[PDB]
């Protein structure tokens, strides 16, 4: 039971729900690419792309944490901090 | 096998 | 611990009441007092009776059980208002309609129970019949005595 | 009664393991093919609920039934009797509708799995009971009153009628 | 449970009241009316130690079907027959109680007919 | 350790509702962006999931089957 | 009389006995929930000869083993009444708490 | 050492509650009281060899 | 009873000759010694009392409370040594003196033949008592509190001291065993009220009865851990013995002049249990349970039922052991935390699991568990009360709601729930602490198995 | 509101909470997921029907009536995640996240079942108490007259020093001890 | 070997949960049948309701007047 | 044992076994396994027990009491014979409790050991209980906590004024 993450898992779903996502091309995604000012998403498809997170992962980001994660790597590091990953 | 140590207090006494 | 940190008297002049602020860790507009009718609470402020489950619970409190950071000034019924305790928080539908709700289902039920207490279901049979006097013996009657003759006839 | 709720709980807890704590209803769904012998387990559960015949649940509360409608009762308990009676049909198809058929509502990374002995066994030795207990135990007891067994068609079908509604 | 409309939507005159019943003696329309014959003896189903319910009329089956029962242990499905005996005579039973019922609503018709001929005539 | 995930490009959703939802938004205006994400609860072998009849009788045909050769067996053997 | 009354209270003190191995206990455990589970299951096995032998007959007793107190005119005693419901109700609450505990040796497992 | 639960767990309290029924329950008045069996018409008493009649003829039925 | 003064006289020289580490040790376990000979006192006969000489005799009332009391003084030098440690040797002997002192004149309390001898002594339980709390409590209010135990039981017992003396004047002896037999039906009159008055008032306040309770949530909150174990465990059951003597020289008049006093307790266990759900200050929740509690004894003794005083000394022994027990437990984190607010310290069970099992012993004692010897008392109190009127099982069942409510509440701030962070000193139970709460719990635990040795002189 | 870092919610930050709120409850109200699909995207719908509003005042109107809609209009059990405040598994396993001090008060005789554990957290506590007066001092050469503004913490300026107020956020223990 | 967790797709199944499954779904089935067969009493009903109205008055003693 | 006039039993009519069935029940095989299994080694345990017992034999005794005068004759306030009539009564009270005991244990047997029968066939007993209660009660209840030979005497005299009231209103 409860098989635990790593970052290149973390990584590889984050980047996969965010390649299924219309609005984003999954020939531009990388790691490090900013929603507003390198893939050009609204604020209201940010917390569409956090809320895909939640239902992704099987854990709520509070708002006051959704309204900074601005890149892939930032929820990849969220996510490492609140599954206390490469224990 | 990345076996965790669990954090107790002193069962000893 | 010192004597001008601890809870006073009812303040009464406005530098009095300003200390009093200073003292509870708290600003001078938002500080208020229970109404000096001789209750007892003194300076102590007057929050304003919320639970501690209405609180935000995705902020990193001093106190996370119960909400509350240090130096926060406590309400006079924390006790009180605790998660195991009196919870204030909004609910969904309205509170005088939630109690119009269940006392009117309530009392419905209860004048339904009473209607088909009054007015009861049967099946359309005789009593049941019993033998040997309606089992006198049976039923703890004294041999000594003799009952009227219970007798029960074929149809 | 302790047969087939206490399986109900087991089946619905073996759910909440494979599904990472998930308790919700709005969040299962798919899990006949997923978990079998959970879902063999858990319709046959709820059929011995709703007292499907001949099963535990018919033994006793279906005989309840036929005593329920033919005495000198409070009619208005007779009738919330047999509205409860609904209800529960009404809930055990929403736990099946709602965990075991539809689609999957559970998030993405599927641990779906129920391969231990101790779980298998001990819903088995419970799913034997809720089919063969009520059987066994209602012929093995001595009878301590007279049951009321002539009664007409209507108030004869009445609690399966109820029930399939 | 047409009778419960008979008695609450339609008059409680007519339809026989379930507690007190029978109102009229057992003689009154019986030439010769037989009593009802008690097989088991008191003290046979004294030492049966049955319930106060299940010492009716018809007892006899049920310590047969009770002695068949302590007869064939383990063998608990060998005593079908005599526990349909005393189902059937349980029926029986149930039938008499049915012809009672029916016999005081006819009764109570006869006495709404007798009053309303009563009222037509003078 | 390490879990190779499925392709993201096999999860389209033609042949799902996801389809149906599509073109009841395209009708008005709109688009799905998030269609491909839910994709997989509709198709591979979450696909064709039994209805609540069918949920119910799981098993009737070899109870059934059983039930006939057993009914047989007691009519030959009083016999 | 014999047989009925002794494995009735085989039963209870059975179940009695692993509360003072957990509470005799030094060591770490070969698997004291298997233990307890092997114990419950052994406590059904012996719960149903007395089961058995009130179909056969409907044999009731009332085990008043040990006086505890009188108090004027009540004397209280320590009195287990074996009727038609304690021998109904006993194997089918240990054989339901049995798989209870055989579903918690796997449920419960990481705590 | 196989079935040693069968014998400390089992057997071993059988035997301490036998003898704790047997020599000093049953030695004490009305402590294991037992409801006395049923007798049917028909039965024969083990004490004493008295048959008891059995029941009259039946009113056949079906 | 001389076979005990003296064992318990010769613990001053056993305090004040030893070696100056030893003096916890030599006192231990003489104590110790002097509670296994106390166990003689329960030569108890069906019909007479144990009568030694013309001062002394201990009938089936006294003997538990001399057991309890006998074994109270080794769990208070245990409870007391530590808190004590960086005390001077001479004030170390001298609380050692004080604690031999109280339980000598107890001893000779509890086993007075005559009642101005009682009286003697009973006031002399003051004197020891007023001096271990006004002079080793912790905190300011130790004073006042200590002026406040000294002048409620001096102004209800100074009228006890002139209607025991009228006693004596009128009735010619305040021998018990006399007046068992000489006792006069005590007649409907205004002399004959304020007589009951004088006789009872007294009581009335060491019990303590609602209204007049004020001196124990500082008593006993202000206190040490042993002022505060002695005060809960016998001081308090010195009312419940002296009116169960009393109150044979009191009747029929009782039988209308504890009407009101009932309804003071009826109510007083509703109003002091529920003081019990809002206490911040742990030690005081123990306080007014303990008026809740001897709210019943009370009852039960106003009463004057069999059934009642079988109750009521079941339930002074029970709540004796209990009420000890739990004053232990909050100096088991008092002298962790240094503060006595209950909703400081938190999820005690995640650091001390045995500990907690102790709170939870003691916890499910408080709240009357069967079959403990709390809950015997309770429902034999409670029976009797039925028997008395049958609407006082709502005033009843009501406080055995409430009674469950702060038990478990107290069970639940300080043991369970999130641990406080910031709290670090939170150490290990030293073997010291659990010996404590084991020697409370274990005899508590065992009355179980034999309760008819608490059961008072009427079983 | 109350947030640790700003004093408020900007009206920004109100909308996307809102649209958050409006999503999950509709969820709750829309359990399969293809019917929440379609209703999904016509709640975004509404949201993107109404964005470029400059008028603020108007904007807080739209706001306040869309509160009023969204409350008139919430799943009375709307879906809490597990571990979430209120979900059936939050702050389940508070009673199995034992602080490290604990560690400290061990006997010996099970501090030497594990060697190189203890002999690994000596050079911890070792490197916080010498990190502790650095970064004490960095906090009080950073912070204005007048107290901290906000709740907000600087970062290691050095390399060498340590975050200020560090040790309780990396010791901090597992979620699933 | 064991089950092995999946990601977006049907989780791998044993045979023996299968086959267990199905076991016990037929043996419910089989046993409804069974009892539906030999019973079919304590569903539809054991012996029939009379109708009271077609009892004569001769039986029922009414005499007409 | 016991005696058992005071501890009455019927005797036991147990019926024969007369099985019709050919499936063995598991009852027998199972009586037969504790006797030999159980029912011998604590029978030889006891005998060995019981001859240790008769290496040494040694009685003790039924106390008895010997009537001394009661509190009608004793004068007032003179504690010497009437703390002795004190002793007496309450040792006869004692006394008195236990036989409501052993009536109480005559009514709970009789009730089991007839089983559903118990209404009828328990009448005797039931009439054992009510007077030894009305008795018990005549004779004690309402004394109060601090009852005494006083208190019980005082009570009996009201009771006896009342019965000679009533008798004397009435003739
Ligand atoms: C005269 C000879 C007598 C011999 C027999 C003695 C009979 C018992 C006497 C009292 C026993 C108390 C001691 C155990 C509890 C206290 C210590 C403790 O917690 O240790 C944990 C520890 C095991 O746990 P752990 O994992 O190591 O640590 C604990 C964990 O940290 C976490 O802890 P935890 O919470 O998980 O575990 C605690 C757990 C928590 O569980 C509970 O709290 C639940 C209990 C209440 C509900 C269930 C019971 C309800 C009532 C039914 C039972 C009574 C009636 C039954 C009779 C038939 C029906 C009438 O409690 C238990 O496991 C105890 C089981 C037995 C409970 C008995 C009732 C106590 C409840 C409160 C009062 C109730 C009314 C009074 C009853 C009096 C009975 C005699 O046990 C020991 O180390 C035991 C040491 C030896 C104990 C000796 C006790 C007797 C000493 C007397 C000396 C002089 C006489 C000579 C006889 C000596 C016999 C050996
Ligand atoms: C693992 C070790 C097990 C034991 C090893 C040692 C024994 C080995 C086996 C051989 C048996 C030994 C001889 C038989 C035993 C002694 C027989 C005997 O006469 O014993 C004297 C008596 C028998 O009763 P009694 O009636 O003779 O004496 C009672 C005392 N008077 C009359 C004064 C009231 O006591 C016992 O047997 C004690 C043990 C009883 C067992 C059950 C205890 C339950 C405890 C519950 C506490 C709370 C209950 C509250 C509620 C009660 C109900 C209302
Ligand atoms: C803790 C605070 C509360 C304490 C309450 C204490 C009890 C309350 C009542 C006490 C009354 C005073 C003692 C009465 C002793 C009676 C003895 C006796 O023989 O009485 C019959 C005697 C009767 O005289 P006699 O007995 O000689 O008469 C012969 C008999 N006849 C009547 C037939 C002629 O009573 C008295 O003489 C007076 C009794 C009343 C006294 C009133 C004065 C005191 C007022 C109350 C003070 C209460 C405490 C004050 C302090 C409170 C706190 C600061
Ligand atoms: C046969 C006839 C049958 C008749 C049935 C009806 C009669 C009884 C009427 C109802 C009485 C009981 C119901 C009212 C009190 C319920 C209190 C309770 O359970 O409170 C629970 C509450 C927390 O509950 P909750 O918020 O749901 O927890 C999840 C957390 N979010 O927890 C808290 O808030 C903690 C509170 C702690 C202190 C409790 C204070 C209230 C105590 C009330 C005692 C009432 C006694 C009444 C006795 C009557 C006797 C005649
Ligand atoms: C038990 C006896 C079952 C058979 C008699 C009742 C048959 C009946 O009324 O069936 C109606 C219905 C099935 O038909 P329906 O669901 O409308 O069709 C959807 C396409 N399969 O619904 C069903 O058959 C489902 C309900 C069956 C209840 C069984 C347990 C009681
Ligand atoms: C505050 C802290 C908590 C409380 C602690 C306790 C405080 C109260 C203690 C005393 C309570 C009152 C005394 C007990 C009353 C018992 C019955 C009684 O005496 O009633 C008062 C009396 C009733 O009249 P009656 O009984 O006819 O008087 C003639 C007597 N032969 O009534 C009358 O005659 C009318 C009133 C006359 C004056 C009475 C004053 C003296 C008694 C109180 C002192
Ligand atoms: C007359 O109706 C006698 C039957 C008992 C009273 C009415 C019960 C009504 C419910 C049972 C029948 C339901 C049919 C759908």
């Amino acid at each position: 039971d409860a098989p635990p993450l790593t970052l290149e898992g973390i990584k590889d779903r984050v980047l996969y729900v965010l390649k299924l996502y219309d609005k984003i091309d999954p020939e531009k995604l990388s790691v490090n690419s900013h929603f507003m000012k390198d893939l050009g998403l609204d604020s209201l498809d940010q917390v569409e792309i956090i809320m895909a997170m939640e239902d992704e992962f099987g854990f709520e980001i509070p708002d006051i944490d959704a309204e900074k994660l601005m890149c892939p790597q930032e929820i990849v590091d969220y996510i490492a901090d609140k599954k206390d990953v490469y224990e | 096998g990345k076996r965790l140590f669990i954090i107790k207090p002193s069962g000893f006494y | 611990i010192t004597k001008d940190m601890l809870p006073g008297p009812y303040p009464k002049t406005p530098e009095e009441r300003a200390a009093a602020a200073k003292k509870y860790n708290m600003r001078v507009e938002d500080y208020e007092p229970y109404p000096d009718d001789g209750m007892g609470y003194g300076d102590y402020p007057k929050l304003p009776d919320r639970s501690q489950q209405e609180r935000d619970p995705w902020y990193d409190w001093d106190h996370p059980d119960l909400r509350l950071n240090w130096g926060e000034p406590m309400h006079w019924d924390l006790d009180m208002y605790i998660r195991n305790r009196v919870d204030t928080s909004p609910t969904p539908v309205n509170w005088n309609l939630m109690c119009k709700h269940l006392f009117g289902f309530v009392a419905f039920m209860l004048f339904m129970f009473w209607v088909g207490e009054t007015y009861p279901t049967y099946q359309p049979v005789g009593p049941k019949q019993y033998p040997y006097n309606n089992l006198y013996l049976e039923r703890g009657g004294d041999p000594n005595k003799e009952p009227e003759p219970v007798v029960h006839y074929e149809i | 009664h302790a047969f087939f709720k206490a399986m109900l709980f087991m089946c619905s807890g073996s759910i909440i393991h494979s599904l990472n704590d998930e308790q919700d209803i709005r969040k299962m769904g798919g899990l006949f093919k997923a978990m079998p012998f959970t879902t063999t387990a858990l319709i046959i559960g709820s059929l011995a609920l709703t007292g499907m015949p001949f099963l535990t649940g018919f033994y006793s509360k279906d005989l309840i039934i036929e005593s329920a409608n033919t005495s000198y009762t409070n009619a208005w308990a007779l009738l919330m009797t047999l509205v409860a009676t609904s209800f529960t049909a009404i809930y055990s198809t929403r736990i099946i509708f709602f965990a075991l058929l539809g689609q999957p509502r559970f998030p993405t990374l599927i641990n779906i799995n129920e391969n231990n002995p101790f779980l298998i066994n001990s819903i088995k030795r419970l799913l034997i009971g809720s089919l063969f207990a009520g059987f066994i135990i209602s012929n093995n007891i001595p009878p301590m009153t007279i049951p009321q067994m002539t009664m007409p068609h209507y108030l004869k079908m009445t609690a399966l009628t109820v029930t399939i509604l | 449970g047409a009778h419960l409309a008979r008695r609450y939507l339609g008059d409680a005159s007519v339809e026989p009241e379930p507690l007190r019943m029978p109102t009229f003696p057992p003689d009154y329309g019986f030439p010769e009316r037989k009593e009802r014959e008690m097989v088991a003896t008191q003290q046979e189903m004294n030492d049966a130690q049955l319930v106060l319910q299940q010492r009716d009329y018809c007892a006899h089956y049920l310590i047969r079907f009770l002695k068949c029962k302590r007869d064939s242990f383990p063998n608990f499905l060998a005593c079908k027959h005599e526990q349909h005996d005393w189902d059937y005579c349980e029926h029986l039973d149930y039938v008499k109680r049915m012809k009672e019922f029916e016999r005081e609503r006819r009764l109570l018709q006869r006495k709404k007919r007798r009053e309303q001929r009563e009222a037509d005539m003078a | 350790s390490k879990m190779e995930l499925p392709d993201y490009k096999q999860w389209k959703i033609e042949g799902t509702p996801l389809e149906t939802v599509q073109e009841k938004l395209a009708a008005r205006g709109l688009r799905d962006p998030w269609g491909r994400n839910e994709a997989w609860r509709y198709m591979g072998g979450f696909a064709n999931n039994v209805s609540f009849v069918g949920a119910l009788l799981k098993g009737f045909k070899w109870g059934f089957a059983a039930f006939v050769v057993a009914v047989g067996a007691e009519y030959y053997l009083e016999s | 009389m014999n047989l009925f009354s002794s494995l009735t209270l085989v039963t209870l003190i059975l179940l009695t006995m692993p509360i003072a191995a957990i509470n005799f206990n030094t060591h770490k455990f070969t698997n004291y929930p298997l233990y307890v589970k092997t114990t419950i299951s052994c406590a059904f096995i012996t719960s149903m000869i007395p089961t058995m032998m009130f179909i056969h007959t409907g044999q009731e007793m009332i085990i008043s083993n040990w006086h505890w107190l009188t108090i004027q005119t009540l004397k209280l005693s320590l009195s287990f009444k074996m009727d038609f419901f304690s021998m109904m109700f006993v194997p089918v609450a240990l054989f339901v708490t049995w798989s209870i505990m055989e579903f918690s040796m796997w449920y419960m497992h990481s705590d | 050492r196989h079935s040693i639960f069968a014998f400390t767990h089992v057997l071993i309290p059988v035997w301490i509650i036998h003898y704790y029924l047997k020599y000093h329950v049953t030695t004490k008045p009305y402590t294991i009281v037992e409801k006395k069996p049923r007798i049917f018409p028909g039965d024969t008493i083990l004490e004493t060899g008295e048959v008891i009649p059995p029941m009259k003829e039946f009113p056949d039925q079906h | 009873m001389l076979k005990y003064i003296i064992p318990t006289m010769m613990l001053m020289p056993l305090t004040w000759l030893s070696k100056n580490s030893m003096i916890w040790i030599n006192t231990t376990l003489h104590s110790l010694l002097i509670s296994l000979t106390s166990l003689l006192l329960l030569n108890q006969f069906g019909d007479n009392s144990l009568n030694f000489s013309l001062t002394f005799f201990s009938d089936s009332l006294s003997t538990p409370l001399l057991i309890l009391t006998m074994w109270l003084l080794p769990l208070m030098l245990m409870a007391s040594q530590h808190h004590l440690s960086k005390e001077n040797l001479a004030r170390k002997k001298l609380f050692i003196s004080m604690l031999i002192l109280l339980q000598l004149f107890l001893i000779m309390t509890f086993t007075a033949t005559e009642l101005i001898f009682f009286y003697i002594m009973f006031e002399a339980t003051l004197v020891p008592t007023l001096i271990i709390i006004t002079r080793w409590g912790n905190q300011t209010e130790r004073l006042n509190a200590g002026l406040y135990f000294l002048f409620y039981t001096l102004a209800g017992s100074l009228p006890l001291l002139v209607a025991l003396i009228y006693i004596q004047n009128t009735m010619g002896s305040l021998n018990f065993l006399i007046l068992q037999y000489w006792v006069q039906p005590m007649p409907n009159s205004w002399s004959n009220t304020f007589m009951w008055l004088a006789c009872m008032m007294a009581f009335m306040v060491k019990m303590p009865l609602y209204g007049l309770h004020l001196w124990l949530p500082k008593a006993h909150v202000e206190a040490p851990i042993a002022g505060s174990m002695v005060l809960a465990a016998i001081l308090l059951k010195l009312g419940g013995y002296g009116m169960m003597r009393i109150t044979l020289l009191l009747n029929p008049i009782t039988d209308f002049m504890a009407y009101p006093f009932i309804m003071l307790s009826l109510w007083g266990m509703i109003m002091t249990s529920s003081i019990c759900l809002r206490q911040t200050d742990l030690k005081s929740l123990i306080a007014y349970s303990s008026v809740s509690h001897m709210a019943l004894v009370i009852v039960a003794i106003l009463i004057q039922t069999p059934w009642s005083y079988m109750g009521a000394t079941a339930l002074m022994i029970a709540h004796g052991l209990t009420s000890s027990m739990l004053f232990c437990l909050a100096n088991s984190n008092y002298e962790r935390v240094h503060s006595r607010t209950m909703i400081l310290a938190r999820g005690l069970q995640t650091l001390l699991p045995l500990m907690a099992a102790w709170w939870l012993l003691a916890s499910l004692t408080n709240l009357a568990l069967p079959p403990s010897i709390n809950l015997i008392g309770e429902l034999f109190v409670v029976m009797s009360t039925f028997s008395w009127s049958n609407i006082t099982i709502i005033l009843m069942g009501l406080n055995m709601v409430i009674t469950a409510l702060y038990s478990l509440y107290m069970l639940i701030t300080t043991q369970r729930g999130k641990h406080t962070h910031h709290i670090n000193n939170i150490l290990p139970s030293f073997t010291r602490e659990n010996a404590l709460m084991s020697l409370h719990m274990l005899p508590l635990l065992l009355l179980s198995l034999n309760p008819k040795i608490i059961l008072g002189p009427l079983y | 509101a109350f947030l640790p870092s700003a004093a408020y919610l900007t009206h920004q930050q109100k909308v996307l909470q809102l649209y958050k709120r409006a999503l999950r409850h509709l969820e709750s109200r829309c359990v399969h997921r293809d019917k929440y699909r379609y209703f999904a995207c016509l709640l975004r719908a509404r949201f993107d029907e109404h964005k470029n509003e400059k008028d603020m005042v108007k904007a807080t109107q739209l706001l306040r009536e869309a509160e009023k809609e969204f409350w008139h209009g919430q799943h009375p059990q709307p879906y809490i995640f597990p571990e979430s405040p209120g979900g059936t598994s939050y702050e389940r396993y508070e009673c199995y996240k034992v602080p490290e001090w604990c560690l400290d008060d061990w006997h010996p005789s099970e501090k030497a079942m594990y060697p190189d554990y203890f002999a690994k957290r000596e050079q911890w506590k070792k490197l916080r108490r010498e990190s502790w007066e650095r970064e004490v001092k960095q906090l009080q050469e950073e912070t204005p007259v007048g107290g901290p503004r906000t709740e907000a913490l600087p970062p290691a300026r050095k390399q060498g020093d340590l975050p200020p107020l560090w040790w309780h956020i990396v010791t901090r223990p597992r979620e699933r001890p | 070997a064991h089950i092995e967790p999946r990601y977006r797709q049907f989780p791998q199944l044993t045979r023996s949960q299968v086959i267990q499954a199905e076991f016990f779904s037929a043996t419910m089935w089989f046993w409804i049948l069974w009892r539906f067969w030999h019973d079919s009493d304590a569903v539809l009903g054991h012996f029939p309701y009379p109708d009271p109205s077609q009892w004569t008055d001769e039986e029922l003693g009414i005499p007409p007047d | 044992s016991w005696d058992k006039d005071v501890y009455p039993e019927p005797p036991r009519r147990t019926p024969a076994p007369s099985p019709q069935t050919s499936l063995p029940n598991p009852i027998t095989y199972l009586t037969k396994a504790f006797d030999l299994l159980v029912d011998r080694p604590v029978t030889l345990v006891r005998e060995f027990i019981e001859r240790q017992h008769a290496k040494n034999k040694y009685y003790y005794y039924h106390r008895e009491f010997r009537r001394v005068p009661d509190i009608t004759e004793c004068h007032e306030k003179d504690v010497l014979c009437m703390f002795e009539a004190e002793m007496q009564w309450k040792r006869d009270y004692k006394v008195d409790q236990e036989i409501v005991n052993i009536i109480q244990e005559r009514l709970k047997a009789c009730q089991q050991r007839e089983g559903e029968s118990h209404r009828q066939n328990c009448a005797k007993e039931l009439q054992q209980f009510t007077q030894v209660v009305k008795a018990y009660q005549d004779r004690y209840h309402d004394l109060g906590a601090h009852y005494s030979a006083r208190k019980c005497l005082a009570k009996q005299k009201q009771r006896m004024l009342a019965e000679r009231k009533a008798t004397k209103e009435a003739a």
